[PDB]
C-alpha cells in the first residue's frame, strides 16, 4: 500500500522495544523486566474484544494520559462501523481461532 | 446456593447460574418502567423514580434513550452498565443502517446487544450487565412491537409488559385489563397510567414521578414522542375522574 | 481477522487508489489535486522577543506564547500546528507553566519524522517562553534548525537575501517586524506580522 | 502439618523457610524405575531395568545426537520434553557451529529450562531425574539431573526406584569403572542395577536397556537381545 | 469439589462441572425427533404461554440450511449462540465446498463449538442440547443429538430436555417402519409423544416438517391439532 | 497430633507429597468410563477393533464411532472421551495430510503419535480425557502404538484399552503370539471384545477398521464383521 | 449475616442483586474532603475544604479545582491520586473533542467520557472502582452546567449538591438555602456556608479552596478572594 | 468520467448549493444543511455514507443539531484519516446553521484543507470554471427568487439542481 | 455485455447468477471475479434469509455487494466485476442496480428474459 502502513502499524512496538533496549544498556535487564511485568498486568485489565474499551492504568504507565497523536484522532474505533460477533471476538483473544 | 454463585461460569447440581438470578433481582430493584405496544403506536411509560427538589433535568428523557428514527429503549437496572449499553444500541443501529441503508429491523437490535451481555455471562471474570431495557420499535416487518432483553441475553416480545419495580405485579395488572386488537395508543396510554397508579403508590403519579414515550407513525416517518408534563398530567387526572365517578358508581 | 480495529491513518485505498492514479493519468483524466499554501513564510530574533513574517496568513497558533508559520502543504501545515497545539495544552496544564518553544519543536520535528515528510508542514516556528526569544525551522521529514531568522515557501530566496543583509544581531521590535515585512515583500499577499515579546 | 498451607505452590515460601512441592517433584523422581549411568576413560554406559511384554514397551533410554544420549527416572510428559530440547540445542551447534555441543553446557541448558517452571505461578517443577551420558573431546561423561533445578556431575549413579542399592553397588566399585573396558564397565552397571533388583529377580536379559556412547563409540541403545553379549559374562548374584 | 471447576477430573473419572451444564438441558422443554420415509420431524411443546408474549421472538424449532434444522432444550441465550453460529459455520461450508450442507457436518461443528467452552473453567459449556434433524446432497433424512461436553451422535428416535426419558421409551415403541412410510405418521408419532411429555394437545407444540424436497416450513397450531383429533380418533377407534 | 485436608487432587500442576499428578490419574479413571478398544498388531498388518455400546434401538447403528482414518495406512481407535479424541484426530489427519504435501511420503506410524502427543501434553486446560490407539502398516511396517492423559505415546503389539483395558489386555496376554497373522489379530480383536461386551457382538455394536501392508486402512463392512463374529 | 464473599468481589452480585465493592468505593467517597457544587445563574462554584489547613504546605502545588478546558473544571471528595489521573485523562478526551467536531467538549459529553472510563473499572475483574466522585462543572450554549459523575460511573445533572463528610447534611442546608435564581455573587456565599456545616476548625484562604465556572469559563479563585468571600461571610 | 463541480452562494438567510447533473452530489445533513460531494463517485459515495454514520452518532448523543461548521470539521478528519491513498471527493458543507440560520459555505480538497468563503464557493474537478461565471453574476443581499437565476447561469455557463436552502421551506429547482 | 429493463413490476434482464427466489444479479467483467462474487452474494443473502426470517430487499442487498466489492477492490487490484442487481421488493416493488467496476451505484432502468416480478423469477 504504503511505506508509513507498517511504519505506523508496528510504531509503538518499535519503540518501546527502544526503550527496553535503552534501559537494559543503562540501567540493567531490571528495568525493563519490571516496566514489562506492569504493563502486561494492567492490559489484562479491560472490556471483552467487542466494546471499546478506556485502559486508564496502561496509558498513564506510558505517559500517554497527557499527549494525543493521529492514532486516537483519526479512524475513530470507539465508533467502530465493523464490528463481529461478540463469542467469535473473544475466541479470537483467547486463542480459540 | 451458597456456591455455584460466583463467577458466572460455574453451575449448579440443578443446572442454575446464580450470579445470573442475581442480576435479574438488581432489576427487580430499579425504576418501574412499563410498555403498552399499541394499534396507533407502542408507549413507554415508567416511573421517574429520581426526583429530588435540587436535583436537575438537563436531558430529553430521563431512563428512555433513543437508538435510530424507527426505535427507542427504557432502562431499568444498573444504572453505568445502562449508560454503556444504550450508546452500544445506537452504533449497533448505525452500522447495520451504514451497510444496508436501512434503520435495523427491531430483533436484529434486541439481539444484537443480548449477545454482548450473553458474552458477558459466558466469560468468567465479567459481570453480568445487570439491565433489562424494554425496547419500543417499528419496522417494515413487523408493523410495531414492544421488547424485553435480561443480563442473561433471553430476550422477549410483548403486547404489554413490565421491567423493574413490582414488575410481575404490573403485569398481572395488564392480562387483566389489555384487549390485544381493540387497544389503541390512545386506550394504551389510559391503561399505563393505571397500571402504573395501581402496581407503585405514588401520590396520584405525580406527573414529575412518570414519564411516556409513544414510538408512532406519522405521515410514513416513525415519531419517538415524550409526553409531556401537562400530558402525563392530562392521561393522571383523567385516569382519576373515572376513579371518582367509578367510585360514585360504587 | 475477529481482532478490535484501531484509529490513525489507514492504507487500503492505497493500492486501488494508484489504479486510480495509472488509469486516469494514462487517457489524459483529472482526478482531485492537494491544497496548498504556496506562501512566503518570514520569522526573525531580537534584543527580547520573536517575530513571524508571511503573506495571504500562514502564522498559525501553537500556545499563548508559541506561534508557528506555515508553508508547504495548507491541510497539513494547519493540522500539525493544531494537534502540537492540543499536546502543549495538555502539557502546560499539567506542568502549571506556559509550555517551551523547545517543547513545541522537538514535538513537531519527532512527528514529521514518524511520517518522513509524506505530510508538507514547512514551519518557521517562533515563540517568547521562558528561557526567552527562540526561533527554529521545523521541516516536513523531521529536520530542524534552530536559526536567528528563516524564510521558507514561495520566494524563499529573495526574503532570505534581505534578512540576511539587513539583519542586526540584537535589534528592536519594530526594526526586527521591519525586516520581515520587507523579506515577505521581496519573495511576493498582505505582509502578516506576528509579533512576539 | 503446618507446611499444608504453602505446599500446594511452587512459587509461595514457609515460615520453615523451604518449596515443599519442588521437594515433591524430588520425590517424583522415585515413581518412576531405577536408571544406573556409570563412565570410564574410553566409554560413558547407561542401564535402564524397564518395570506388559506385549504392552507398554517402555523406552527408558532414549539417544538425544550422535555423542549424547540419556535414562529417564520420573515423570515422562517431562522426560519428552526435556530429551527433545536437547536434541534441538545440539542439531543447532551442529547446523551452526558444526560441532557437537559439551555434556556440561547441555546439562547447564536443561538446568535453566528446569529452573523457569519452580519461579514461575502457572507451572510446576519437570518432576523426572535423567542420567545425561555423552562423550567430548574432554572423554566420557555421566550427568545426573534431578526434579529440582539443580544438577551434578558425576563419574556413576543410580536414580529412580528402591535404587540407593545401586548407588551402594557403584560407590564400591567407583574405581574400577575408570579404567574398565566397554562390556567390563556395562556388567558394573548391570551389577549396580541388580543390586537393585530383589534376590528373587534377575536381569535376565529382558529388564535390560544399554545406553553406551565412547570415543569412536557413538550412543548406542542395546535392547532385547542386543543385552544378551553384555549379560553374557555377568555371572553369580553372590 | 471436582464441581467448581470445568476443567478438572474426579478419583471416579467425571467433568461434574459439563455434566451440570447437561442438568441445565434436562432443565429443558420437551423436544422430539423422528427420521422417517424422506421426511424428517422435530415435534417440540411451547411449555408456558404468558398471555401477553408474542411467539415469533420466542420458538424452539430454529433452521441452520435449505436441507438442515434443530430443535434446541436447554438454555435459551446459550442456545441463540450455538445456532447463530451453526448457519455461520453452515454458509463457509456451503460457499468454499459449493455443497447442500450435511446435517451430520453442523451436528459436528456445533459437538465442537461445546467441546471449545469444555476446555476453560475461566469459560462455561453451553448448557443446550439440539435434535439437529435434515437432509443430505442426495437426500437422507437425518436425526442427531449434540451435547454440552461436546461429542455429536447419530439417531433416528430422539427426545430430549424437560421429561426426555418419559417420551424416548414412547418411540421405543411406537417408533416403526409401519408409523414412518408416510409423513402423516411421523407428524403423528411426534405429536403422541408430546401427548406422554406434556397434557395440552395442538396448544402448547410447535412443529417443524422438513422433506427432501422441502424445508423447516413451521406448522400452523391448528395443523398439529388436526392431527392431535387423528390420533384421538385412533384412540376412540382401539 | 491433628488431621488436616491438604488437596494435591484439584489440581493437575500440584504434586502428592509421593510426587503423584493425581487429575492426570483421574482422567485414566475416564479412559475407564470409556469404551473397550482392542487393537492387535502382526507380522502381516495391524487391526484395530473397539464396541459402540449402542444402548437403544432409536440411535442409527449404521454410523461409525470409535474408529478414524488418517491417512492410506493409519488409523487410530478413541476410547475415553469422543469429543478430546478429535482434535488429536485433526492434528494426526493434517500434520500427515502436511507430510504428503512435503515430502511426498505418508508420515510413519510412530511420527504420526509424536504428532499427537505434541498437541497433548498442553495442560485444552486439563488431562486429554481420552485414549487413542494408533494402528497403521508404514514405510517401516506394522505398528500398534497407545496414547494416555499424560499425553505421551508407547509401542505396543497386543493391546487393550477402555473399559475393560486389564480385562482384555489379559485374554490378548494369552492368545495374541508373534506369529498373529491380520486375520487371527481381527478375529481375536473381535472374539475378546464379545467376551468383554456386557452385549452380545453383531456388526452393529463394533466399529473394526484394519491395515496391511497390501490393504490399506479401511473400515471393515457389516458383512466382514458379521462372517468374523459368526466364527467367533 | 456476614455475606463477605459477595463484598469482596466487585464482579459478583449479592444474594438479593447489590454490587458492593461499587459501595464501599462510594464509602471511600463519603470518607472525603467536603465539596459543594452550586449551579447559579452566572455559573457554578465548587468551593471545597482542603485536606491540609497546614503551617507546612505549599499554596502553588495542590488544587482540589481544576480546569479541563478554558470553560470546564471539576472537584472532588475520596482519593488524591485516583482524582488526578482521571483529570489527566479528562483532558486529553476533551481536547481529543476539539480536533473531531472542533467544538469545546459540552460538560455532559466530557461527563460521559470520565464516568465511561468509571463504568469499566467496576465492570472488569482484577481491579478496584475509582474511589473519588467529581462535580465536573462548567460554561456553554450561554447556560452554567453541574454534574456529580460516581466510583459506578452513573451521573447526573445538578442545580445544588454536596458529597464528602457531613455531605448529606450539606444538602440540606443546600435544600434549605439554595434558589432556583440565586446568581454566583450569592452562590459562593451559599457554598462557602455549606461548607461551614462540613467544617472542623476555622475557615480560611488556606483551609478550604474555591473555584467558579463563568461566561467567560472556569479558574480557582485567588487566596485573596476566597478570605474576601469568607470575610464578606 | 463526469467528476464535476458544484457552487454554492450566501444569500438572505439562505444559501444556493448549485450541484451539476449529467451521479448525486447533493446530500441532506441537518435540518438546512447539506454536503455537494464531487469527484470520483464511488468515493464521493463511500465518504458521505461514512460520515452519515459518524454524523448520526453525534447526533443521538449530543441532543442538538450538527452546526455546519461542526461537520465540515467531521468531514475534514474523515478525508485526513486517508491522508495516503486518499477518498477523491471535493466536499462542500452549503447551509444554513440550524440555530442561526447564518449562510455557511465551505470547500475542501481530497485530504481535508476546510475553507470558509463569505460570498460563495466552487468544489469538484471543474470548481475554476463556474467560480469565474458566479463572481460575473454575484450580487451581495440575495433573496432566494432572483439568487436562483445568478447560480443556475454561472453552474451552466462554466441541467444542474440548485437546492435554495430557506429559513421557512427549503426550494429545489432541477434544470 | 449485461441487459437491464425495468418496469411497472417487469424487469427483464439478460446476460446471471440469483440472489434471491424474486431478485437476480447480472455480473460480467473479469471472467472469474464475475461468477465467484455473483455466488458469495447471493450465499450472503441466503445467510441473512436463514437467520433473520427475511431475505435482503434489491435496495439492502445492493447497498450491501456494493459494501463487499468496494473492499474487494481495494484489496484486490483489479477485483473486478460489472453487475446489474435486477431486483423486486415485497415492500416496494422493482428494481435495477447497475453498479461499476469500482463499487459504486445506480438504480438504473437502462443498465435470458429473466422478469423479476412480485411472483418471483420468470426467465
Amino acid at each position: 500500500s504504503h511505506p508509513l502502513e507498517l511504519s505506523e502499524k508496528n510504531f509503538q512496538l518499535n519503540q518501546d522495544k527502544m526503550n527496553f533496549s535503552t534501559l537494559r544498556n543503562i540501567q540493567g535487564l531490571f528495568a525493563p523486566l519490571k516496566l514489562q511485568m506492569e504493563f502486561k498486568a494492567v492490559q489484562q485489565v479491560q472490556r471483552l474484544p467487542f466494546l471499546s474499551s478506556s485502559n486508564l492504568s496502561l496509558d498513564v504507565l506510558r505517559g500517554n494520559d497527557e499527549t494525543i497523536g493521529f492514532e486516537d484522532i483519526l479512524n475513530d474505533p470507539s465508533q467502530s462501523e465493523v464490528m463481529g460477533e461478540p463469542h467469535l471476538m473473544v475466541e479470537y483473544k483467547l486463542g480459540l481461532l | 446456593s451458597r456456591r455455584y454463585d460466583s463467577r458466572t461460569t460455574i453451575f449448579s447440581p440443578e443446572g442454575r447460574l446464580y450470579q445470573v438470578e442475581y442480576a435479574m433481582e438488581a432489576i427487580g430493584h430499579a425504576g418501574t418502567c412499563l410498555g403498552i405496544l399499541a394499534n396507533d403506536g407502542v408507549l413507554l411509560a415508567a416511573e421517574r423514580r429520581n426526583i429530588h427538589k435540587l436535583l436537575d433535568e438537563v436531558f430529553f428523557s430521563e431512563k428512555i434513550y433513543k437508538l435510530n428514527e424507527d426505535m427507542a429503549c427504557s432502562v431499568a437496572g444498573i444504572t453505568s452498565d445502562a449508560n454503556v449499553l444504550t450508546n452500544e444500541l445506537r452504533l449497533i443501529a448505525q452500522r447495520y443502517l451504514l451497510q444496508y441503508q436501512e434503520p435495523i429491523p427491531c430483533e436484529q437490535l434486541v439481539t444484537a446487544l443480548c449477545d454482548i451481555k450473553q458474552a458477558y455471562t459466558q466469560f468468567g471474570g465479567k459481570r453480568p450487565f445487570g439491565v433489562s431495557l424494554l425496547y419500543i420499535g417499528w419496522d417494515k416487518h413487523y408493523g410495531f412491537q414492544l421488547y424485553q432483553s435480561d443480563p442473561s441475553g433471553n430476550y422477549g416480545g410483548w403486547k404489554a409488559t413490565c421491567i423493574g419495580n413490582n414488575s410481575a405485579a404490573a403485569v398481572s395488572m395488564l392480562k387483566q385489563d389489555y384487549k390485544e386488537g381493540e387497544m389503541t395508543l390512545k386506550s394504551a396510554l389510559a391503561l399505563a397510567i393505571k397500571v402504573l397508579n395501581k402496581t407503585m403508590d405514588v401520590s396520584k403519579l405525580s406527573a414529575e414521578k412518570v414519564e411516556i414515550a409513544t414510538l408512532t407513525r406519522e405521515n410514513g416517518k416513525t415519531v419517538i414522542r415524550v409526553l409531556k408534563q401537562k400530558e402525563v398530567e392530562q392521561l393522571i387526572k383523567k385516569h382519576e375522574e373515572e376513579e371518582a365517578k367509578a367510585e360514585r358508581e360504587k | 481477522v475477529y481482532a478490535p480495529p484501531v484509529g490513525g491513518f489507514s492504507f487500503d485505498n492505497c493500492r486501488r487508489n494508484a489504479v486510480l492514479e495509472a488509469d486516469f493519468a494514462k487517457r489524459g483524466y483529472k482526478l482531485p489535486k492537494v491544497r496548498k499554501t504556496g506562501t512566503t513564510i518570514a520569522g526573525v530574533v531580537y534584543k527580547d522577543g520573536i517575530v513571524l513574517g508571511a503573506d495571504t496568513s500562514k502564522i498559525h497558533f501553537i500556545s499563548p506564547n508559541i506561534y508557528c508559520c506555515g508553508a508547504g502543504t495548507a491541510a497539513d501545515t494547519d493540522m500539525t500546528t493544531q494537534l502540537i497545539s492540543s499536546n502543549l495544552e495538555l502539557h502546560s496544564l499539567s506542568t502549571g507553566r506556559l509550555p517551551r518553544v523547545v517543547t513545541a519543536n522537538r514535538m513537531l520535528k519527532q512527528m514529521l519524522f514518524r511520517y518522513q515528510g509524506y505530510i508538507g508542514a514547512a514551519l518557521v516556528l517562533g515563540g517568547v517562553d521562558v528561557t526567552g526569544p527562540h526561533l527554529y525551522s521545523i521541516y516536513p521529514h523531521g529536520s530542524t534548525d534552530k536559526l536567528p531568522y528563516v524564510t521558507m515557501g514561495s520566494g524563499s530566496l529573495a526574503a532570505m537575501a534581505v534578512f540576511e543583509d539587513k539583519f542586526r544581531p540584537d535589534m528592536e521590535e519594530e526594526e526586527a517586524k521591519n525586516l520581515v515585512s520587507e523579506a515577505i515583500a521581496a519573495g511576493i499577499s498582505n505582509i502578516d506580522l506576528c509579533v512576539i515579546s | 502439618m503446618f507446611r499444608n498451607q504453602y505446599d500446594n505452590d511452587v512459587t509461595v515460601w514457609s515460615p520453615q523457610g523451604r518449596i515443599h512441592q519442588i521437594e515433591y517433584a524430588m520425590e517424583a523422581v522415585k515413581q518412576g524405575s531405577a536408571t544406573v549411568g556409570l563412565k570410564s576413560k574410553t566409554h560413558a554406559v547407561l542401564v535402564a531395568l524397564k518395570r506388559s511384554e506385549l504392552a507398554a514397551h517402555q523406552k527408558k533410554i532414549l539417544h538425544v545426537d550422535n555423542h549424547i544420549g540419556i535414562s529417564i527416572a520420573g515423570l515422562t510428559a517431562d522426560a519428552r520434553l526435556l530429551c527433545n530440547f536437547m536434541r534441538q540445542e545440539c542439531l543447532d551447534s551442529r547446523f551452526v557451529f558444526d560441532r557437537p555441543l559439551p555434556v556440561s553446557r547441555l546439562v547447564s541448558l536443561i538446568g535453566s529450562k528446569t529452573q523457569i517452571p519452580t519461579q514461575r505461578y502457572g507451572r510446576r517443577p519437570y518432576g523426572v531425574g535423567l542420567l545425561i551420558a555423552g562423550y567430548d573431546d574432554m572423554g566420557p561423561h555421566i550427568f545426573q539431573t534431578c526434579p529440582s533445578a539443580n544438577y551434578f556431575d558425576c563419574r556413576a549413579m543410580s536414580i529412580g526406584a528402591r535404587s540407593q542399592s545401586a548407588r551402594t553397588y557403584l560407590e564400591r566399585h567407583m574405581s574400577e569403572f575408570m579404567e574398565c573396558n566397554l562390556n567390563e564397565l556395562v556388567k558394573h552397571g548391570l551389577r549396580a542395577l541388580r543390586e537393585t533388583l530383589p534376590a528373587e529377580q534377575d536381569l535376565t536379559t529382558k529388564n535390560v536397556s544399554i545406553g553406551i556412547v565412547g570415543k569412536d563409540l557413538e550412543f548406542t541403545i542395546y535392547d532385547d537381545d542386543d543385552v544378551s553379549p553384555f549379560l553374557e559374562g555377568l555371572e553369580e548374584r553372590p | 469439589s471436582y464441581d467448581r471447576a470445568i476443567t478438572v477430573f474426579s478419583p471416579d473419572g467425571h467433568l461434574f462441572q459439563v455434566e451440570y451444564a447437561q442438568e441445565a438441558v434436562k432443565k429443558g422443554s420437551t423436544a422430539v425427533g423422528v427420521r422417517g420415509r424422506d421426511i424428517v420431524v422435530l415435534g417440540v411443546e411451547k411449555k408456558s404461554v404468558a398471555k401477553l408474549q408474542d411467539e415469533r421472538t420466542v420458538r424452539k424449532i430454529c433452521a441452520l440450511d435449505d436441507n438442515v434444522c434443530m430443535a434446541f432444550a436447554g438454555l435459551t441465550a446459550d442456545a441463540r449462540i450455538v445456532i447463530n453460529r451453526a448457519r455461520v459455520e453452515c454458509q463457509s461450508h456451503r460457499l468454499t465446498v459449493e455443497d447442500p450442507v450435511t446435517v451430520e457436518y453442523i451436528t459436528r461443528y456445533i459437538a465442537s463449538l461445546k467441546q471449545r467452552y469444555t476446555q476453560s473453567n475461566g469459560r462455561r459449556p453451553f448448557g443446550i442440547s439440539a435434535l439437529i434433524v435434515g437432509f443430505d446432497f442426495d437426500g437422507t433424512p437425518r436425526l442427531y443429538q449434540t451435547d454440552p461436553s461436546g461429542t455429536y451422535h447419530a439417531w433416528k428416535a430422539n427426545a430430549i430436555g424437560r421429561g426426555a426419558k418419559s417420551v424416548r421409551e414412547f418411540l421405543e415403541k411406537n417408533y416403526t417402519d409401519e408409523a414412518i412410510e408416510t409423513d402423516d405418521l411421523t407428524i403423528k408419532l411426534v405429536i403422541k409423544a408430546l401427548l406422554e411429555v406434556v397434557q395440552s394437545g395442538g396448544k402448547n407444540i410447535e412443529l417443524a416438517v422438513m422433506r427432501r424436497d422441502q424445508s423447516l416450513k413451521i406448522l400452523n397450531p391448528e395443523e398439529i391439532e388436526k392431527y392431535v383429533a387423528e390420533i384421538e380418533k385412533e384412540k376412540e377407534e382401539n | 497430633m491433628f488431621l488436616t485436608r491438604s488437596e494435591y487432587d484439584r489440581g493437575v500442576n500440584t504434586f502428592s507429597p509421593e510426587g503423584r499428578l493425581f487429575q492426570v490419574e483421574y482422567a485414566i479413571e475416564a479412559i475407564k468410563l470409556g469404551s473397550t478398544a482392542i487393537g492387535i498388531q502382526t507380522s502381516e498388518g495391524v487391526c484395530l477393533a473397539v464396541e459402540k455400546r449402542i444402548t437403544s434401538p432409536l440411535m442409527e447403528p449404521s454410523s461409525i464411532e470409535k474408529i478414524v482414518e488418517i491417512d492410506a495406512h493409519i488409523g487410530c481407535a478413541m476410547s475415553g472421551l469422543i469429543a478430546d479424541a478429535k482434535t488429536l484426530i485433526d492434528k494426526a489427519r493434517v500434520e500427515t495430510q502436511n507430510h504428503w504435501f512435503t515430502y511426498n511420503e505418508t508420515m510413519t506410524v510412530e511420527s504420526v503419535t509424536q504428532a499427537v502427543s505434541n498437541l497433548a501434553l498442553q495442560f485444552m486446560s486439563r488431562p486429554f480425557g481420552v485414549a487413542l490407539l494408533f494402528g497403521g502398516v508404514d514405510e517401516k511396517g506394522p505398528q500398534l502404538f497407545h496414547m494416555d492423559p499424560s499425553g505421551t505415546f508407547v509401542q505396543c503389539d497386543a493391546r487393550a484399552i477402555g473399559s475393560a483395558s486389564e480385562g482384555a489386555q489379559s485374554s490378548l496376554q494369552e492368545v495374541y503370539h508373534k506369529s498373529m497373522t491380520l486375520k487371527e489379530a481381527i478375529k481375536s480383536s473381535l472374539i475378546i471384545l464379545k467376551q468383554v461386551m456386557e452385549e452380545k457382538l453383531n456388526a452393529t455394536n463394533i466399529e473394526l477398521a484394519t491395515v496391511q501392508p497390501g490393504q490399506n486402512f479401511h473400515m471393515f463392512t457389516k458383512e466382514e464383521l458379521e462372517e468374523v463374529i459368526k466364527d467367533i | 449475616m456476614a455475606e463477605r464473599g459477595y463484598s469482596f468481589s466487585l464482579t459478583t452480585f449479592s444474594p438479593s442483586g447489590k454490587l458492593v465493592q461499587i459501595e464501599y468505593a462510594l464509602a471511600a467517597v463519603a470518607g472525603g474532603a467536603p465539596s459543594v457544587g452550586i449551579k447559579a445563574a452566572n455559573g457554578v462554584v465548587l468551593a471545597t475544604e482542603k485536606k491540609q489547613k497546614s503551617i507546612l504546605y505549599d499554596e502553588r502545588s495542590v488544587h482540589k479545582v481544576e480546569p479541563i478546558t478554558k470553560h470546564i473544571g471539576l472537584v472532588y471528595s475520596g482519593m488524591g491520586p485516583d482524582y488526578r489521573v482521571l483529570v489527566h485523562r479528562a483532558r486529553k478526551l476533551a481536547q481529543q473533542y476539539y480536533l473531531v467536531y472542533q467544538e469545546p467538549i459540552p460538560t455532559a459529553q466530557l461527563v460521559q467520557r470520565v464516568a465511561s472510563v468509571m463504568q469499566e473499572y467496576t465492570q472488569s475483574g482484577g481491579v478496584r472502582p475509582f474511589g473519588v466522585s467529581l462535580l465536573i462543572c462548567g460554561w456553554n450554549e450561554g447556560r452554567p452546567y453541574l454534574f456529580q459523575s460516581d466510583p459506578s460511573g452513573a451521573y447526573f445533572a445538578w442545580k445544588a449538591t454536596a458529597m464528602g463528610k457531613n455531605y448529606v447534611n450539606g444538602k440540606t442546608f443546600l435544600e434549605k438555602r439554595y434558589n432556583e435564581d440565586l446568581e454566583l455573587e450569592d452562590a459562593i456565599h451559599t457554598a462557602i456556608l455549606t461548607l461551614k456545616e462540613s467544617f472542623e476548625g476555622q475557615m480560611t484562604e488556606d483551609n478550604i479552596e474555591v473555584g467558579i465556572c463563568n461566561e467567560a469559563g472556569f479558574r480557582r479563585l485567588t487566596p485573596t478572594e476566597v478570605k474576601d468571600y469568607l470575610a464578606a461571610i | 468520467y463526469n467528476g464535476g463541480a458544484v457552487m454554492a452562494m450566501k444569500g438572505k438567510n439562505c444559501v444556493a448549493i448549485a450541484a451539476d447533473r449529467r451521479f448525486q452530489k447533493i446530500f441532506p445533513m441537518g435540518d438546512r444543511l447539506y454536503i455537494g460531494l464531487a469527484g470520483l463517485a464511488t468515493d464521493v459515495q463511500t465518504v458521505a455514507q461514512r460520515l452519515k454514520f459518524r454524523l448520526n452518532l453525534y447526533e443521538l448523543k449530543e441532543g442538538r443539531q450538527i452546526k455546519p461548521y461542526t461537520l465540515m470539521s467531521m468531514v475534514a478528519n474523515l478525508l485526513y484519516e486517508k491522508r495516503f491513498g486518499p477518498y477523491y471527493t471535493e466536499p462542500v458543507i452549503a447551509g444554513l446553521d440550524p440555530k442561526t440560520f447564518k449562510p455557511f459555505i465551505c470547500s475542501l480538497d481530497l485530504i481535508g484543507c476546510p475553507m470558509v468563503t463569505d460570498d460563495f464557493v466552487v468544489s469538484g474537478t471543474c470548481a475554476e470554471q463556474m467560480y469565474g461565471m458566479c463572481e460575473s453574476l454575484w450580487e451581495p443581499n440575495m433573496d432566494p427568487d432572483h439568487l436562483f437565476e445568478t447560480i443556475s447561469q454561472a453552474m451552466l455557463n462554466a441541467g444542474v439542481i440548485v437546492h435554495i436552502i430557506e429559513k421557512d421551506k427549503i426550494t429545489t429547482r432541477t434544470l | 455485455y449485461l441487459i437491464g429493463i425495468q418496469g411497472p413490476d417487469y424487469v427483464l434482464v439478460a446476460s446471471m447468477f440469483k440472489m434471491s427466489e424474486k431478485i437476480l444479479l447480472l455480473c460480467v467483467g473479469e471472467a472469474g471475479d464475475t461468477v465467484q462474487f455473483a455466488e458469495y452474494i447471493q450465499k450472503n443473502v441466503q445467510l441473512y434469509k436463514m437467520r433473520n426470517g427475511y431475505e435482503l430487499s434489491p435496495t439492502a442487498a445492493a447497498n450491501f455487494t456494493r459494501r463487499n466489492l468496494a473492499d474487494c477492490l481495494r484489496s484486490r487490484t483489479p477485483y473486478h466485476v460489472n453487475l446489474l442487481l435486477a431486483g423486486y421488493d415485497e415492500h416496494e416493488g422493482p428494481a435495477l442496480y447497475y453498479m461499476d467496476y469500482l463499487a459504486a451505484l445506480a438504480k438504473a432502468p437502462f443498465a435470458s428474459v429473466r422478469i423479476i416480478d412480485k411472483n418471483g423469477i420468470h426467465d
